Parts: structure tokens; C-alpha cells; sequence
């Protein structure tokens, strides 16, 4: 038990029961959390119209911004990532930037084009209260504005969300007034390849917003792809996921490297400085992307099985690369560092006030006054 | 310090010694070692080293799949929310021995994928602590809430590998990381037996003793040195001769200056709970709480219909193991002297399972075939 | 006028629900304490007219002329 | 509000604002309607800010236990009082000599004032709901 | 006796087919295509090294075409 609400294409919105719409604002809208006992807040940044940062807030005192751009701050402050803290693990998945709180119960990304994602639990069944909706089955009368009541124009219902900061006051979100070949949005509606996602939802809103898109084309297929990602994911998380599209006419979704982007990915991603501990990845497909199969991945990118550097004192070296000790050395094989013992001399230090140090290593203070028996 | 008249003995908690020529005479035994939590950032290795090595993420407690050899068992101890000693501390084990789980968080034990080999699966709930009993040698000893000990008799020695050594009576080299290598400070050893490859490392603290959270102030810097003093004051003055208490005091000066704690007091009464459990390991039980200093009471269950049975006292140390009708012969619990609330109903009427009172020895199973309750 | 709803508890922290504008509440909200407004301290206590800044600043739509009214 | 010692840090102040906001949980929503809970908050949120507690913590229950003393003056007595909670225990004075007779319990406010072989006759004890440990004899 | 498994990843350089370039090892000679009766259990030959192109798109005389056509 767990729904999905994303803000994707270009100015579009889904909710956690399928009503789905448009909106462009300027004011940092409430995307979830309950509205009698808070205790957490999903607040979506926009910018002109656009997607721009994402940010949760725990009660009142912890923030993290985490960009579109993959960069991550405090509230006044530059953080590295990883970063795990109170709760709240900041990682990385199959190369989109993920944001995991489980105490709490929430996961979210966002890709590489910038779209969000956020999955709630079943404890909040007829309890959110944002700007995804509330989550009941029923699906039509998910328009209630903060006074309570209800609406049908998406604008005057999701004006009611924003919120404001000292510096950063927020005017009121007005329709664009603008307005306007080949229909591609149909291969929804000709292909077996989405035809088993058929009775499972109803591909026609999908249809609406993709001619919506037409509308505009300032490009050349850029039209109906970003479209058509949110369609498989929906029917992928709604019980049975598709298999082997984006084979025919797809616009290939965007990771930095090795781009092999595929379905059912396990999160756990191998690499090579790790255990090899089996059987403890019990974790759902995701959709995400990964680098072939014959390379194991670097922090930075992936690289060939015959390369994994060794690890000492957190520097990195390349194999082959001997360090020395003082009584000893050896070599980095493949991750595994091959020392041989030998005995090298110790030493008794004597200093300080009365500070003693063994020939082993054991440090101690004594402080007797006679004469003793140092070494024999 | 003392005298010794020739020909008289002495133990030391698992060997005998006695006098010959003034030379002592003794033998030896490798007897069982105990890994252990001291308190909420600090570990205890098998030989008897003390580190510091606060973490976030699951990590490797102690394996056995590193030497060559085909491994048996697996401890993993990932804490939530601990990289730093607030109160909001909580911790979950799991524990991988043949083909099960058994996830020790919050209350109880699990069994999520059963054993096939229960023949000897046990659990007991003792005074305040639970006792699980793995193998003929393994064994693991919970507080509820964020100590945890494991205990392994002589047939795992040098074989075993982890954030606790491989157990081969040496300090000097169990030190050393997942590929082999020794390390120098405890920090970059222990980021080496993290499971997930995605947990951001814990960087290092530069800085020395009483942590940020302290020195600012040195009127709570010299109320904490003062208040747990008490691990010197007047009932350990015997304990002080046997074990010293230079580490558990400063593991006592940690952990309460880095803990703002407002109306739960758990976060100081735990580590003088572990001093005196290491005591009463070398026979010298002591008594410590009284009403004005981490107060426990045990009367709470204490059969509300009536109550005026009182069947619950809280005693120093309580001998670990009882019979009834759950394993009706003695075990080999490995501890003997646990604190806690304990039951001393007179011989007759031993106590029961599930309702916690004292009953004839009638309700006993019927029979013991496919090893259920029965009643 | 009986139709109109009765209500109930009464809330006392309205940026519970807009944990965006916190800092600038508390920070804005604080000359009430400060030495511009020393002379008056002793006149009449800015103990309730701290809180009500706070309340009227977390609430209202219009933060700038809520602060200065 | 929250002295020098917080305001430089909430995430102390977040935590001893939902520390003693028991005020207002489950079992004193009785007295809510008799005995608003509005001063004793600002009272406990003092006090603790300013109170760093290193194995003694008396500094917070004796807060609850004044405000559970206004309630049971309004006969609305409650209990608070758990095992992870502001424990006590009073069995202590039991008679070690045998101990098995049990006659101490601690009671929900145990009333006031009993005769004995100290004042054989009823007194004006203006309380009646002292809560403590309590003997109940025959 | 014991096929090599997924090199060709580190140097090797790009054995030439003309479409597809799906050089891959132990691929069934059966060779589905949509002109055929789709009979299984009589595919009991060895592995054999060659090309092909993806897995949706089936083999014509020319190339091959998605299943839609
Ligand atoms: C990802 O996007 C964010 C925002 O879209 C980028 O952060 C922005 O970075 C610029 C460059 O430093 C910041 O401008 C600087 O602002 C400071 C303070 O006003 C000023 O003193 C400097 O002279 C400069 O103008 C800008 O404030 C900042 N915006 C934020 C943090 O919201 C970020 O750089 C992007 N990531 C990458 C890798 O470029
Ligand atoms: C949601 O909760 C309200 C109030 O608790 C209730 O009236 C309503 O029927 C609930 N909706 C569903 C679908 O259960
Ligand atoms: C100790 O005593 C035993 C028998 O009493 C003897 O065999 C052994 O050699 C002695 N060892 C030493 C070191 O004296
Ligand atoms: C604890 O139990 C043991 C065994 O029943 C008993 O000898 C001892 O007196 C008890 N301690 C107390 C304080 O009652
Ligand atoms: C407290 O004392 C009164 C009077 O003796 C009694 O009726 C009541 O049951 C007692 N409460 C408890 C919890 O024992
Ligand atoms: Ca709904
Ligand atoms: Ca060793």
C-alpha cells in the first residue's frame, strides 16, 4: 500500500488517484502533508513558471533544498552528498538523486529531466491534504481548496497552497494566454506494446495532455515522449510492469553514462568495494538506468572488473601501487592488499614527568620514587 | 597487594593458580570471550579493546565468511539515527545464522524465516534482559534497548572477523579492515564493514575530549565529571581493585555532554548499568540505586485484580535461568547474574509462561511432539 | 445568528502549517525587544504585542503590512 | 521566550516543546475543559531549557506533577506516571526483614490525612488527594 | 567445451555485421520471425557466435521491422 504522485512533462500535475491537470505559479506549493497534525512538509519550489528545487521541513527547526541540479544545502549551508543525518538519507539510485525517510515515510526523486516523484505509506489513508490531494479511492472530488471546500477550476484550487517567506511575497497564478504535424500520442492507443496496461487505467487523459503538448512543439519530437514515460510508470507501479518498450519510438531518457537505461534494476547496484553479502536485497523494480555488464561502478563513474583501486586511510591508489611501512610492504592486487609479516625492533621510551611507553605499544604513567629494573 | 601463605590457591575467574617455589604455577584454558556495546558510540573487541566509532548505517558486528573457510553465521547490528548520542537513539540486529532472521527491534524477538535446525533454538526473558541461545557456542545477550553481547566459546578461535576482531588473544593486530590491511585510527577501520556502498562515511571529529556540547560552558563540564564520579565513591571500592575505571568513565564523560536529555534519564543510568554488570562477572555484586538516582520499580505488573499477592521484587542480581513448564532443565546461559525484577515463588507452585504467576506444575504441555506450546 | 458554525480549539502556532516563513518571524518580530524601544519597556509590557507580531507575521497573506500594522 | 540557553540550538527547542506537550495528550484532556493547560506550558518550557539534567531528573516531572495536583483539586485525578516515564517506587521501605508482607502501594492520590496512635480524630487536611505511596492495612 | 561469457566489454574492436550489431554468443539459430508457425521444442542446437538486432524487433528477408508491421 503505497501511491505515487509526480509533477512532470512541462507544467503538468498528477495526484495520488489520477485526477491530473496543469499548473505553472511562482510560490512554493504545498505538495503533501497532513493538515491537522503536521509534523512534516513536502514544499515544491517553481521559478518562473518552471521546476526548480525541492525541499521537506521537519516540525520547525531542519530544512535540506536539494535542486534540480543535484546540489544540496541546510537552510544556510553547502553539504556534501551522501550526507545521512537525522532521519533523512540523501543517496543516489540507479542515477537519480533519492530521498529517503522511512521513519516518517516518504521516498523521493528526481531524474535527470527534472521530474518529481513521491511515494507515501497507508497510515496517511484519508489524511494528506496538499497540492497532490487527499488519498481516498474515490478520485473526483479532489479539489479541496484550505478553506475546505470544494472547487473545479485548477487555478483558484491551487492558489490556496502557496506559501510565503519573509523576503520571498507571492502574487496570485493566472492562466498562460497563449495558445497554438504528426499525432504519434495514438501509439497509446495502435500498439500492443502498451495494450496490457489497458485494463488496468484508461489512456485517454494521456492523449489530452500529449495533443496539449502538440499544441506547442517548439521541437522536433520532443512532442510526445515526456508524455509517454509517465504513462509506463503509472501502469508499472499499478501491479504489472511493461516490458522491452521505448524499442520503438522513444526518446531515450537521460543519465549521464553508459545511458542503459532498462527496467527492473535492482537498487543494490554491485560494485566492487563491498561484501558480497547475498540474499538481503528484497527490494521492488525500479525503473532507473546502470552501466552494461561486464563493469563494476566508481563513486565517479564505471569502470572495468581489472581496475578496482584499494583503499588506504580513505586515498585511493591503482593497482600495482606497493606502500611501505617501516617494517614491512605490499601491494594492491584487485582490492586486496597482500602484506607479509616480519618482526622489526621495538623501542622503550622514557620521558616526561613519569610517562613510559612498553616495547609493544602500551603507554602508562608510573611515578615511583627508588631505583627499578628497566630492561634485562 | 596481599599476602599468600605457600601452597594456597587462587582463581582467576576461569583458571586456578597456587603457590610453588615463589613462582606461581597455573594452566591454562582458552575459555569464552564477549564482544559488547559499551554504552552508544563505543565497542569493545574481543581482546579487550576500547574505540570510538560513531556510524549511521547496517555494519558488520561478527562474521564468520572471510577466512577459507565455508561460513556459518552473521551479526549485523545497523543503528538508526545514532551518528550522533541524542536521545532519539534507536538500534535493530539482525542475525543470519542458517536460513533466518530474528530482528531484535523495539520489543521482542522475530522469527521471520524459521530454522531449520530449532533443535537448539531458544529464548528467555530474564529480569530486565533477553537471552538468546544460537548453536553450542553462540550466544547473544540484549538490554531492550542499546547494549547488545555475544558471546563464543573456544571452537571459534582466530576464525572470525568484524567490528570485533578475530579472537586469537593478540590487541595489537585486531585492528584491521575488510581488505586486509591494518589501520591507525578507528574511523577509517570501520567505514571498511559497512554492507550498503551508499551510506556517506563518517568523516572524523578533530577535536579532543568533551565534545562540542561541553567546554562552552564548564558548568555542566564539571557537573558531569562529578555526577558520574560515583563509579569510584563508596560501592565500587571493592570493584576498583578487580577492574579499573578508566574507560567506562570516559565513556560516561562522552555521551552526556553530547545528550540533552529532558525528562528521560536512560542515557546515564545505562552506562553505570554496564560497570556493575561487568562486576558482578568476577563475583563481586554490588547495589547502587536508591530513590533520589535512576529509581526502578517492578511492581507495576503485579496482578492489578488483586495485587496484594506481591509475586515481583527487584533484586541485586537474580539468578539468570529458571525452569518451568518452557524448558523444564537447566540451560547454559552464560550469564548467572542478571539485575533486573525477579520471581521467588517457594518451591512449590514454580511460575507459568504467558499470565506471569506462580501456578501448580499441572499446566505443562500435554507432549513435546512438533515442539509446540500445548498449553 | 444561529447558522453560523460554532468553532473549535483555537490555534496557537499558524506557521506549524508554513514552515517556510519561520526564520523571518522571529527575526522581524524582535525591535519589540531591543534598545529602540528601551525608553518603553517600563511603561507598558511588549509581552503580549511580541506574540501577536509573531501570529500576525506566520498568518496573514500579506507579511509586510502585517508587520508594520 | 526560550532564554540564551535555547533559540541557538531548536533542536533542543523542538525537543522540549514535544517533550512536555503531554500537557495536552490523552489522559489530561479532562482537565483541558476545567484547567486550561496555557501557563503551566510556559512554566515547563522554562526551566528546561535553562536545567541541563545529568542523571537526576527531577527538574521536569515535578512541572506534571503540579499541574496533576491543580487537576485532582478539581476531582479529575489522573494517572502519568509509566515505567519510561518519570518512574518511582516506594517498596523500598518494605521490611527487609522478611519483606513478603506487602504493605506499601503507590495510589492515585492515596487521601490525605488517616487516624493512628498520633491524633485519634478527623483533622483539616485542606487536600485530601495527596498523591504518593499509600498503606493500605486492614 | 566452456563458452566465453560477456567479453568484448574492455578492448575488443566491434566484429562487423551489417545491421543490428547485436554481437552477443549463445543465440538460438531458430531465429523467430512473424513468418513462421511459431514451433518450439525443436530448437536443440548448440551455441553459436553471430548478430542480431534487439529483442523487440523481429527479422525479415531485408532487416528487421517492429512487430506493428
Ligand atoms: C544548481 O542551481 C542552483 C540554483 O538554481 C545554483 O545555486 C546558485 O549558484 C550561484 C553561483 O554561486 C549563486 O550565485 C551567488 O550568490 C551569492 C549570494 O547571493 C553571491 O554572493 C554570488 O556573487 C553569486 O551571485 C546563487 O545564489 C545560487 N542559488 C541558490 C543557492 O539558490 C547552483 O550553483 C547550481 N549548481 C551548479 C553545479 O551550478
Ligand atoms: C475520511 O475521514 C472523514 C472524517 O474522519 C470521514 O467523514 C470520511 O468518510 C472518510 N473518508 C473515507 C473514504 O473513509
Ligand atoms: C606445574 O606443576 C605441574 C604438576 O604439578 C608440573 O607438571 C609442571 O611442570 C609445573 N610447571 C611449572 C612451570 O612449574
Ligand atoms: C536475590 O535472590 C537470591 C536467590 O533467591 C537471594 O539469595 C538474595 O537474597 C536475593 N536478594 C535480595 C536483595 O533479595
Ligand atoms: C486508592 O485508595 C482508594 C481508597 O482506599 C481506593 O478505593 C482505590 O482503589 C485506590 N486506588 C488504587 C489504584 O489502588
Ligand atoms: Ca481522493
Ligand atoms: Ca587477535
Amino acid at each position: 500500500s503505497t501511491a505515487r504522485c509526480s509533477l512532470f512533462g512541462s507544467d503538468f500535475v498528477n495526484t495520488f488517484d489520477g485526477s491530473m491537470y496543469s499548473f505553472a505559479g511562482y510560490c512554493s506549493y504545498l505538495l503533501a502533508g497532513g493538515c491537522q497534525k503536521r509534523s512534516f512538509s513536502i514544499i515544491g519550489d517553481f521559478q518562473n513558471g518552471k521546476r526548480v528545487s525541492l525541499s521537506v521541513y521537519l516540525g520547525e527547526f531542519f530544512d535540506i533544498h536539494l535542486f534540480v541540479n543535484g546540489t544540496v544545502t541546510q537552510g544556510d549551508q553547502r553539504v556534501s552528498m551522501p550526507y545521512a543525518s537525522k532521519g533523512l538519507y540523501l543517496e543516489t539510485e540507479a542515477g537519480y538523486y533519492k530521498l529517503s525517510g522511512e521513519a516518517y515515510g516518504f521516498v523521493a526523486r528526481i531524474d535527470g529531466s527534472g521530474n518529481f516523484q513521491v511515494l507515501l505509506s497507508d497510515r496517511y489513508f484519508n489524511k494528506t491534504c496538499g497540492l497532490c490531494g487527499n488519498f481516498n479511492i474515490f478520485a473526483e472530488d479532489d479539489f479541496m481548496t484550505q478553506e475546505g471546500t470544494l472547487t473545479s477550476d485548477p487555478y483558484d484550487f491551487a492558489n490556496s497552497w502557496a506559501l510565503s517567506s519573509g523576503e520571498q511575497w507571492c502574487e496570485r497564478a493566472s492562466p498562460p494566454s497563449s495558445s497554438c504535424l504528426w499525432e504519434q500520442c495514438q501509439l497509446l492507443k495502435s500498439t500492443s506494446v502498451f495494450a496490457r496496461c489497458h485494463p488496468l487505467v484508461d489512456p485517454e487523459p494521456f492523449v489530452a495532455l500529449c495533443e496539449k503538448t502538440l499544441c506547442e512543439c517548439a521541437g522536433g519530437l520532443e512532442c510526445a515522449c515526456p508524455a509517454l514515460l509517465e504513462y509506463a510508470r503509472t501502469c508499472a507501479q499499478e501491479g504489472m510492469v511493461l516490458y522491452g518498450w521505448t524499442d520503438h519510438s522513444a526518446c531515450s531518457p537521460v543519465c549521464p553514462a553508459g545511458m542503459e537505461y532498462r527496467q527492473c534494476v535492482s537498487p543494490c547496484a554491485r560494485t566492487c568495494q563491498s561484501l558480497h553479502i547475498n540474499e538481503m536485497c528484497q527490494e521492488r523494480c525500479v525503473d532507473g538506468c546502470s552501466c552494461p555488464e561486464g563493469q563494476l561502478l566508481d563513486e565517479g563513474l564505471c569502470v572495468e572488473s581489472t581496475e578496482c583501486p584499494c583503499v588506504h586511510s580513505g586515498k585511493r591508489y591503482p593497482p600495482g601501487t606497493s606502500l611501505s611501512r617501516d617494517c614491512n610492504t605490499c601491494i594492491c592486487r584487485n582490492s586486496q592488499w597482500i602484506c607479509s609479516n616480519e618482526e622489526c625492533p621495538g623501542e622503550c621510551l622514557v620521558t616526561g614527568q613519569s610517562h613510559f611507553k612498553s616495547f609493544d605499544n602500551r603507554y602508562f604513567t608510573f611515578s615511583g620514587i627508588c631505583q627499578y629494573l628497566l630492561a634485562r | 597487594g596481599k599476602e599468600y601463605a605457600p601452597g594456597e590457591t587462587v582463581k582467576i575467574g576461569c583458571n586456578t593458580c597456587v603457590c610453588r617455589d615463589r613462582k606461581w604455577n597455573c594452566t591454562d584454558h582458552v575459555c569464552d570471550a564477549t564482544c559488547s556495546t559499551i554504552g552508544m558510540a563505543h565497542y569493545l573487541t574481543f581482546d579487550g579493546l576500547k574505540y570510538l566509532f560513531p556510524g549511521e548505517c547496517q555494519y558488520v558486528l561478527v562474521q564468520d565468511y572471510c577466512g577459507s573457510n565455508p561460513g556459518t553465521f552473521r551479526i549485523l547490528v545497523g543503528n538508526k539515527g545514532c551518528s550522533h548520542p541524542s536521545v532519539k537513539c534507536k538500534k535493530r540486529v539482525t542475525i543470519l545464522v542458517e536460513g533466518g532472521e530474528i530482528e531484535l527491534f523495539d520489543g521482542e524477538v522475530n522469527v521471520k524465516r524459521p530454522m531449520k535446525d530449532e533443535t537448539h533454538f531458544e529464548v528467555v526473558e530474564s529480569g530486565r534482559y533477553i537471552i538468546l541461545l544460537l548453536g553450542k557456542a553462540l550466544s547473544v545477550v540484549w538490554d531492550r534497548h542499546l547494549s547488545i553481547s555475544v558471546v563464543l566459546k573456544q571452537t571459534y578461535q582466530e576464525k572470525v572477523c568484524g567490528l570485533c576482531g578475530n579472537f586469537d588473544g593478540i590487541q595489537n593486530n585486531d585492528l584491521t579492515s575488510s581488505n586486509l590491511q591494518v589501520e591507525e585510527d578507528p574511523v577509517d577501520f570501520g567505514n571498511s564493514w559497512k554492507v550498503s556502498s551508499q551510506c556517506a562515511d563518517t568523516r572524523k571529529v578533530p577535536l579532543d575530549s568533551s565534545p562540542a556540547t561541553c567546554h562552552n560552558n564548564i558548568m555542566k563540564q564539571t557537573m558531569v565529571d562529578s555526577s558520574c564520579r560515583i563509579l569510584t565513591s563508596d560501592v565500587f571500592q571493592d570493584c576498583n581493585k578487580l577492574v579499573d575505571p578508566e574507560p567506562y568513565l570516559d565513556v560516561c564523560i562522552y555521551d552526556t555532554c553530547s545528550c540533552e536529555s529532558i525528562g528521560d534519564c536512560a542515557c546515564f543510568c545505562d552506562t553505570i548499568a554496564a560497570y556493575a554488570h561487568v562486576c558482578a562477572q568476577h563475583g563481586k555484586v554490588v547495589t547502587w540505586r536508591t530513590a533520589t538516582l535512576c529509581p526502578q520499580s517492578c511492581e507495576e505488573r503485579n496482578l492489578r485484580e488483586n495485587g496484594y499477592e506481591c509475586e515481583w521484587r527487584y533484586n541485586s542480581c537474580a539468578p539468570a535461568c529458571q525452569v518451568t513448564c518452557q524448558h523444564p532443565e537447566p540451560l547454559a546461559c552464560p550469564v548467572q547474574c542478571v539485575e533486573g525484577c525477579h520471581a521467588h515463588c517457594p518451591p512449590g507452585k514454580i511460575l507459568d509462561e504467558l499470565l506471569q504467576t506462580c501456578v501448580d506444575p499441572e499446566d505443562c504441555p500435554v507432549c513435546e511432539v512438533a515442539g509446540r506450546r500445548f498449553a | 445568528h444561529g447558522d453560523c458554525q460554532d468553532l473549535q480549539k483555537q490555534h496557537s502556532d499558524p506557521c506549524a502549517l508554513n514552515p517556510r516563513m519561520t526564520r523571518f518571524s522571529e527575526e522581524a518580530c524582535a525591535v519589540l525587544t531591543s534598545p529602540t524601544f528601551e525608553a518603553c519597556h517600563r511603561a507598558v509590557s511588549p509581552l503580549p504585542y511580541l506574540r501577536n507580531c509573531r501570529y500576525d507575521v506566520c498568518s496573514c497573506s500579506d507579511g509586510r503590512e502585517c508587520l508594520c500594522g
